[PDB]
């Protein structure tokens, strides 16, 4: 390095960059995929704290005779930083009698948007900045069997964990005594190593030059799958309001470690790795789908 | 003593063991049939009571036609019994278990209760109701009522003796193994770090309710309504045809 | 548009954004272009103040009988945050008897800049991170005449306006008295105009709902051909420690805005317009360089 | 009364006009002539000033200086003929302050005239630099000028030949300063001063060309660069 005899000013460079995203907002993909029923609308809701899922909880829901992929899109401000966030959610996923070709579809529209932004880039007439419809987070819903994970489950995640990043939780831990979710949680890491589906944080795209972050990201890995509880209703508990679920024994509280563990799921998602999400689908899985589509395209 | 068959269908994982124990206090624990038979020396009457798992439903990526193992094993035991008529071990009732969702019945369900609702007597029980609070109970058992009545399946009407209780169904059953000591009272619950969810409880779960109506004032009945109804019906067509 | 009713903690995204630049650094490229003896070596040690120019001013020079293209790379520190200096100087332009055609070596540096960048993009094995090595700024010096810009001057700068950000600036101002250096920029800016020379900032480039950063950039480009005097030396006046030149007659402080137009060039290029340079050239000489190319392929 | 003539050459915009009304007190490259009478200190002067314009100002100056020499070669032609002193006697040439050494252009023209008039090196705008700075472009000037053998006009009699190559600063307003009347340049930071031998050198180059050794100029142009001319022409 050249040393330095006075002031230069390169400090202010990041003030410029935070400068020029005020004026066109962070894009953000979330896709949340299970089963009809496990909380995905609520869990979406209570991440962003916000009525942002298509489906309310309150309204109806018929399962369709096929399985369809539906999006929705919101513009979410918080101090200036404006979030356009894509909820895209699964409704007959795991329902039907035949289960077969049900992970098609997601595959399909995570594939689809690599191809709308890849064929925006290729064109001459390119525009100065290509909208980004990938899926930035893929959110993976385990029913609380209390046993193992489904055979769904474990297809779906397996062809999943190759194209989008995935999270596992466990939907509606609420259902669960601590030494049942601990159980829950050995089986669900031993059957993940067994197949080997490697899930978001992969410590393999982490840098080696980096240990802080290396070690943290070990902590989250070592901590999965989440046990979550969504609800978008508050409760009078002691002398605090705190969002939960209420049942005739007491009050799940969302926001307390020692009930469930939202906090860990909604800070790895928004707080600590939401920009590490996005490289990792810029520079991992988009770049890998670029470049074998383009092994077939040389011609 | 006295003859039951009790047949437990549904998905893994939703509290099917745990609920077979809690009724009747002992420790009793590819879609076939798997029988267990017990002697269960309770209430001065002994009871040989039969348990008919049927494990693997629902674990599937595909399920279709998965439920004519059942069908297979209730018309089994109907020529069984009538070759004999030239031991009760009919399955006289059939508890499902529906998985606490929250939004209605799934398509595979919908397909178990149409195609066995004339052959035995079916009882919905809404599995792991600690899971839901009292309002989503309530909106999931108005809408799985209703889409049984769209789809004209006939279930089992339990007869006059519990008003309030009878119009409970589908039960919402909660149970558990564990006794636990809630201020000198030896209880069997749930403990989560928020509180305990009582079986025994009638505001909590429907376990009491299930309990009084099948194991000691309505186990007749059922026998009564599979020999004169489903029994009746099945010699009407293989006699006939 | 859609109402919140907590802390989702959507704000620390900027924080996050920082973690991720400050172990890789940010990168910038200027391209120094003037006659020999204009000050632009000291110029480049005064807005980074550091030795950061290929040549040290009181070394050597010899005028070589070409117009050469040379370039330095540096890392310099500034409170965590790394930046890659690319420092590009052209020794031997508009110093020959015949200057026609002396253009030819700026362009050419610039549009192999852009080929390696649109190379290393369209290739199917791409690196994850493309080195941008294309030329963000271009310091152009002109020499104190004090009556019109050169013929070789408003020809190189009518060709450099169309493919690079220009920068005018008026080389060795400390030789022009107050009077002096306002109609020498009167009749620059005339010139300018007479010619059609766009020079940075262009407020063609700027989106239109924004008011309040266009307004900022017309009084630059206004401004425009600042006035700059560079130095290294630190000398005493009063009680200060200041950079400047000792005349026989007194100190040139470079600092001080009432002497030179110094703090409003490096202003400009560091802790103003940084990012825009960088994006100006990345989003609008990019990418019309880019579909030239693609249509002629 | 006395006839003399000097051309000035160099770069447009170098303070050359500015130089020429401090030194005398009055206010294509096709060679521009005027004519000036100076009744200065009792001596009329008739003193002919050929300026070059346009030289080193195109993109193309290949050969500019052909119209400089065909201008001297003419005169030598006229008054050999005629054989009035037309003869271009000094040239004075303004060499940019830049700082490093001579340009091309610099080189070619005293390699292509220092056999045909008198060259008198200058740097103009002298204020451009500090002393220090001058002395070293000094330094490199003169080693530039001996490594390519060129001649230039070396002065008579008459501490102030060390001064070679000589730093001007023109100037022709008048200011007030200490009070005292002074020919400056002024700037935020001081007055650039004409007259002061620490700040340039205009004095004596003054002192030169006009109180003393100009006869000189004359005879060594009668005497070297007309007999040379001559000497081919027969
Ligand atoms: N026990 C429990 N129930 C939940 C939770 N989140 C939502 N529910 C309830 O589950 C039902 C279905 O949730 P919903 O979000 O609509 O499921 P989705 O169809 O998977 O989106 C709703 O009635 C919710 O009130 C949870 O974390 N725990
Ligand atoms: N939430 C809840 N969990 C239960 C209940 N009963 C049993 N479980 C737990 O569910 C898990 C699996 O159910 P299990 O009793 O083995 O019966 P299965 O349905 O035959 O698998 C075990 O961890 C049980 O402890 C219940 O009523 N509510
Ligand atoms: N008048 C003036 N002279 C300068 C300035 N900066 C540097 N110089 C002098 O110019 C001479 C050579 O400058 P240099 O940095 O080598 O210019 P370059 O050859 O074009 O890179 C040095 O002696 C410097 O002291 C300035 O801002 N104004
Ligand atoms: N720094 C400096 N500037 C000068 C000097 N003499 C003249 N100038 C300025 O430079 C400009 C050019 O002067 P001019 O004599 O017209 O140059 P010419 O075109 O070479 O004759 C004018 O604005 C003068 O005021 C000088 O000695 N030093």
């Amino acid at each position: 390095t050249t040393p330095l005899e006075g002031y230069v000013g390169i400090d202010t460079l990041t003030e410029q960059i935070r400068k020029k995203a005020l004026r066109q907002g962070f894009e953000f993909n979330v896709m949340v995929v299970g089963s009809a029923g496990l909380g995905k609308s609520t869990l979406v809701n209570t991440i962003f704290k916000s009525k942002v899922s298509r489906r309310q909880p309150e309204e109806d829901y018929h399962t369709p005779s096929t399985v369809e992929i539906k999006t929705i899109s919101h513009v979410i401000e918080e101090k200036g930083i404006l979030l356009k966030l894509s909820v895209t959610d699964t409704p007959g996923f795991g329902d039907q009698v035949d289960n077969t070709n049900c992970w098609q579809p997601i595959m399909r529209h995570v594939n689809e948007q690599y191809e709308k932004y890849l064929n925006e880039e290729i064109s001459i007439k390119r525009r100065k900045r290509i909208p980004d419809t990938r899926v930035h987070c893929c959110i993976y819903f385990i029913p609380p069997s209390g046993h193992s994970l489904r055979l769904v489950d474990i297809e779906v995640m397996k062809r999943l964990v190759e194209i989008v990043n995935v999270i596992p939780v466990i939907a509606k831990s609420d259902s669960l005594t601590l030494e049942e979710r601990e159980r829950f949680k050995a089986t669900i890491q031993q059957q993940l190593i067994e197949h080997n589906i490697r899930v978001y944080p992969d410590l393999e795209n982490l840098d080696v030059d980096d240990e802080t972050e290396r070690q943290r990201n070990l902590k989250l890995k070592e901590r999965l799958p989440f046990a979550i509880v969504g609800s978008s209703t508050t409760h009078q508990v002691g002398s605090k309001a705190v969002l939960g679920r209420k049942a005739g024994w007491g009050v799940i509280e969302v926001e307390n470690d020692a009930h469930c563990e939202f906090n860990h799921l909604r800070n790895m998602i928004i707080r600590t790795n939401l920009q590490d999400l996005k490289e990792v689908t810029a520079q991992v899985h988009y770049e890998l789908y670029r470049h074998r589509r383009l092994e077939t395209l040389k011609k | 003593g006295f003859e039951f068959t009790l047949m437990v269908v549904g998905e893994s994982g939703l509290g099917k063991s745990t609920l077979i124990n809690s009724l009747f206090l002992s420790d009793l624990y590819t879609v076939k049939v798997e029988t267990t038979k017990v002697l269960i020396k309770e209430n001065g009457v002994t009871l040989r009571l039969t348990i008919d798992d049927t494990p693997g439903f629902g674990d599937a990526v595909d399920n279709s036609n998965c439920w004519q193992a059942v069908i297979n094993h209730i018309e089994k035991k109907f020529e069984d019994y009538l070759n004999a008529e030239s031991a009760d071990n009919r399955v006289h009732c059939c508890l499902y278990f529906i998985a606490p969702t929250g939004h209605g019945l799934k398509p595979l369900d919908v397909e178990f209760m149409k195609n066995l609702h004339d052959k035995v007597n079916i009882i919905p029980l809404i599995a792991k109701a600690d899971t839901m609070t009292p309002e989503e109970c309530l909106r999931f058992k108005k809408q799985i009522m209703k889409e049984i009545h769209e789809h004209k399946i006939q279930l089992y009407e339990f007869p006059e003796c519990n008003r309030k209780l009878k119009s409970r169904v589908p039960f919402a059953v909660v149970g558990s193994n564990t006794v636990l000591e809630i201020g000198g009272r030896r209880v069997r619950g749930r403990q989560y770090p928020w509180g305990v969810a009582e079986v025994e409880n009638i505001d909590h779960c429907d376990f009491t309710v299930l309990r009084n109506m099948l194991v000691r004032t309505h186990m007749q009945d059922l026998k009564d309504v599979t020999n004169n109804v489903h029994y009746e019906n099945y010699r009407s067509k293989k006699l006939s045809s």
